[PDB]
């Protein structure tokens, strides 16, 4: 019982390192596509066709979790990868200040405003549509970078599942106190678990680093064409409004069905 | 009234000997702090908010780091109160009769600890004002203390 | 005159194509860094890349596709399912001990092309880079393969710009190239050599490679708690441009000019 | 003896010396013979970074206090003088040792790569401001008649 908690803490530390490791590839991949050029004719269709022709199936652990009742909420319509259609509830106001310190609140509030796209698929589609149409951009390169990004963001948030299992063993009593509470509805248990999983100080740490990375990696050199406007804003928005809150919900969903382990 | 939220098994990881968590003991977590009375009794601890130092992550209120000459503090999770004191000032009173105004920039996180994210340090206690060196120097306190009995209040406008 | 006007379009056309060529620099570098930052090599990654290229075959444009059929162009046609030019082998031009990336008194810097120990073509160069990673059980296969495939399409498209660049250069510097092409003293092989030499501007090459080295250094910056890039990541980014992308582009350009000798 | 390699149709593009539209500009692969007292035209250039390409010999930029030169393509001679010094003599009797760092490219010009400027002449030593100041020459003149020779070390 000590030993198992210790092991889980160790395991959590390693999985968190794996989660952070997606930060730079996601940002570089967005920047590669943004530096490359405008949108090709029928690029969106070609992205769907590429996902169909090169269908990567998730791991057996993930594919079986996606068949359970809590995991099924993150299964996408084929040929989209897992979790890229998942819609978090709106939690911010239209005018919420997203990326500057606010007196009496803090900085980098998580989640969607009413005007944010519903899910990652729509967010990335909206980003693609904001580009100008181009007859010179290479279709194969553009689609291949689009597909890379979809696979990256799916794998990134899916790490919430093994992270949640490790957190459960590490913080066993905390979660079991919620799970075995017979006064709480299913949704109140979900809310209480999400709150237990949420650490905004760590969220600010990540998003501050993402903002630095997006500025440093978007540096312009001799004779480079500038990035489209708002490129850095949308990189931050991807993490702040989607990747972080969806990861937390995946972790909560994984925890919720574990009362028999208490 | 304020109760613990739970506890965490200590792991020392690669931490040196700021105190590390020790193997073989548990560390208490809190979501709450004592009542804010307008002259709230607290323990002042010593911390660097500077970027290079590797003491910590970015400040919760601002995402920034602060060099040791800035009079800034972190507050235990309960007093941090979801950010309601972010970029506001508190007046700190020391037992020697000195007082100083300090900017709240960060959370002294009592909900989590003894993990790689926190360099294997324990969760903050629940009644802490974690002050920069310039805070201690302004209060005339000897930083070799490590902690001091204080009172604090919000600076209202 | 009619001639003068045609040359002017041609320069205008060349300027725009050169901008398009440079636009590949940052995406190629970012894509390499993304894959290198992501993790080690997945089981059977090489095989999975070929299967991905086979299952998702983008075909080239109609003009290029035809060019690839013609004999000159066929030397840049790859074995299916690889994209154009990634199997093309430039002849070894440097000595085993050539200094690649620092100024050499009496020679300069960034000599172009392959040494005997460099991999034969871009496919093997990237394969060798991948094999230098350890097998990883945690790297996401879909992400890794997708970034690998992205890079192969990028490097192919980058060098294939040599073909339209060559046509624009031919119209812009018509007399220069025709003076070589109509020289009945030269073999086909000597004309190729002289065309390549006319196409080569090493001062412009140094400008590119200096910037590539700078980008690779700046864009590989580590932030707090990041896992380091594998050793030689920056070296291999430079080598890709210096030993493959630049000389292959030039060769494609020379091939193209030679195909249009009938225009002299 | 050294003959032109060809010529290029002028385009001014967006250059504000610029190539002019109604003319042609000559290109060279060679330069005059290198003697122990080689006659040349000294021009003025900044090798500093910002708002021109990296120096051909080194990939670097040089602030205006550095005594560095670029040589017409022929004298540049495929890089054989890279990071070697030449001794430059001005008509007023001043002389200076300058480091060869770059090629003044006489093979190409009048394109966006060269800011729509013409191709270098074939007898040019393109000198930094510090070269001009050491020679006591007025940088307002734009060019000066000089002689130069390869220097020992």
């Amino acid at each position: 019982s000590e030993a198992a908690e210790i092991e889980a803490g160790d395991r959590l530390d390693a999985l968190r390192d794996q989660l952070q490791r997606y930060e730079t590839p996601i940002i570089q991949t967005i920047l590669a596509r943004s530096a490359l050029g405008g949108r090709a004719p029928s690029e969106q269709d070609e992205v769907r066709a590429a996902l169909s022709r090169n269908a990567f199936e998730p791991s057996e652990v993930i594919s079986e979790w996606l068949q359970t009742e809590s995991g099924a909420r993150f299964r996408s319509t084929r040929p989209l990868p897992p979790a890229v259609e998942f819609i978090t509830p709106v939690v911010l106001s239209r005018d919420t200040v997203l990326d500057k310190p606010v007196v009496g609140k803090g900085i980098f509030p998580i989640g969607r405003r009413p005007q944010d796209p519903t899910n990652m698929d729509e967010f990335l589609d909206t980003s693609l549509l904001s580009l100008n149409q181009s007859s010179t951009v290479d279709l194969a390169s553009a689609v291949s970078l689009d597909v890379s990004l979809l696979h990256l963001v799916s794998a990134r948030v899916l790490l919430g599942y093994p992270i949640a299992l490790a957190k459960f063993d590490w913080l066993h009593d905390n979660f079991c106190h919620i799970l075995t509470n017979t006064t709480l509805s299913k949704s109140q248990k979900l809310a209480n678990i999400i709150q237990q999983l949420t650490d905004h100080k760590q969220e600010v740490n990540v998003l501050s680093r993402v903002e630095q990375k997006s500025k440093s990696l978007s540096h312009l050199f001799r004779n480079d064409i500038p990035y489209p406007p708002h490129t850095q804003d949308r990189i931050l928005r991807l993490f702040q409004a989607y990747l972080i809150p969806i990861t937390t919900q995946i972790e909560a969903a994984a925890i919720l069905d574990h009362a028999n382990k208490c | 009234t304020c109760q613990p939220s739970g506890s965490i098994q200590g792991r020392s990881g690669n931490c040196n000997t700021s105190e590390c968590c020790k193997n073989g003991r548990r560390y208490t977590t809190y979501g709450c702090s004592p009542p804010v009375t307008g002259s709230t009794r607290a323990v002042l601890t010593l911390n660097s908010f500077a970027e290079g130092g590797d003491g910590g992550g970015a400040a919760a209120c601002t995402g920034k780091f602060y060099d040791d000459s800035k009079k800034v503090v972190a507050l235990s999770t309960g007093w941090y109160n979801g950010g309601s004191r972010c970029r506001k000032h508190i007046m700190i009173h020391a037992g020697n009769g000195n007082s100083v105004s300090a900017l709240v920039v960060d959370e002294c996180d009592s909900t989590v600890g003894c993990d790689k994210d926190h360099n294997f340090e324990p969760p903050c206690r629940n009644n802490i004002v974690d002050g920069s060196p310039a805070v201690w120097d302004a209060l005339g306190l000897n930083k070799d203390d490590g902690q001091a009995q204080i009172t604090w209040s919000d600076e209202l406008e």
